[PDB]
């Protein structure tokens, strides 16, 4: 309902073999088993590399927060580089 | 060529070289090199094979099909019966015949029974078939190519054996063929993700 998106929202899901590409997902800030952050989804989830990443300063990003996540996937590592969080 | 089927695009181009094939030499004492392109495609399960094969039989102006188990040698290249119009012993034209100046589709080759295959030899080789039966002894124009879509001797392709360990016909056949096509379902996130949207759009 926001104006801004109404780029879109992917579902995570829908990343799987899309090699390379800009993304902007929606997600639930896991800590994953294996121990790297990660987001999920309702069709999925995916594991993060922040370590280039922007957060806008207004807010606090425990895990389990909702945030919204633009970034590059890549399919050699399955990870999903993050280029900023909101 | 085949809009429904993604990748393969090199066979593809060899396809629509194969129908419209080089020109035929005639020579001293007539002798004879042929023109058409004759194609085998060997490879993995579910690697569109048989629906290339069923494009191409939509396509050719002159297409017959066949299927390796329900071919006979006979049956492929002409049979002998009885015209009850008359009485008299008279052949009936098989698929290579009937293909003459067109194209002949085989489907699942490699099950072919051998006294199948050693009917294909002489349709390849010299593009006629040579009948000695029945007190009929002619010969019959065959000019045509031969498409043809089969599996290894094991389910898949084996990378780590021989080509001619993985393919189960002779090479006194496989050198017959113009281009001899190995593919693959080989997984990979990326294909899979591209044909399988087309599939769906499909
Ligand atoms: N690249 C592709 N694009 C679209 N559909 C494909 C593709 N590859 C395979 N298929 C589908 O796979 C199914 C089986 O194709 P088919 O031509 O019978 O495979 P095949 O190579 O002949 N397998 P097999 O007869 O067991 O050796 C068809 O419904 C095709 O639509
Ligand atoms: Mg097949």
């Amino acid at each position: 309902r926001n104006e801004n998106f109404q780029m879109s929202i992917t579902p995570i899901k829908n990343l799987l073999g899309r090699d390379a590409q800009n993304f902007l997902l929606l997600g639930l800030l896991n800590k994953n088993f294996k121990g790297n952050w990660s987001l999920e989804d309702p069709s999925g989830s995916v594991e993060i590399d922040i370590s280039q990443t922007i957060p806008t300063q207004g807010h606090y990003y425990v895990p389990g927060c909702m945030v919204l996540v633009e970034g590059i996937y890549y399919s050699v590592g399955n990870k999903f580089h993050v280029t900023s969080m909101t | 060529l085949a809009p429904s089927i993604y990748g393969h695009d090199h066979i593809k181009k060899a396809i629509l070289l194969m129908l419209m094939g080089g020109v035929e030499k005639n020579l001293e004492n007539g002798s004879h090199l042929r023109g058409d392109i004759n194609i085998l495609m060997v490879g993995d399960p579910s690697t569109a094979k048989s629906q290339l094969l069923r494009f191409v039989l939509n396509t050719a102006s002159l297409a017959i099909a066949t299927t390796g188990r329900g071919s006979s040698g006979v049956g492929l290249t002409a049979a002998v019966t009885t015209d009850r119009e008359t009485g008299e012993r008279r052949l009936e034209a098989g698929a290579m015949v009937l293909a003459d100046r067109g194209v002949v589709c085989i489907d699942e080759f490699d099950k072919m029974t051998d006294v199948d295959r050693v009917a294909i030899h002489e349709v390849m080789e010299q593009q006629t078939v040579t009948i000695a039966k029945a007190g009929i002894h002619t010969t019959l124009n065959a000019r045509c190519s031969v498409i043809a879509a089969a599996n290894p001797v094991f389910g898949q392709y084996d990378v780590n054996r021989d080509p001619h360990q993985n393919i189960a016909l002779p090479d006194s056949l496989l050198s017959r063929f113009d281009l001899l096509f190995v593919v693959t379902d080989d997984i990979n996130e990326i294909r899979d993700r591209s044909i399988s949207e087309h599939v769906l759009r499909t």
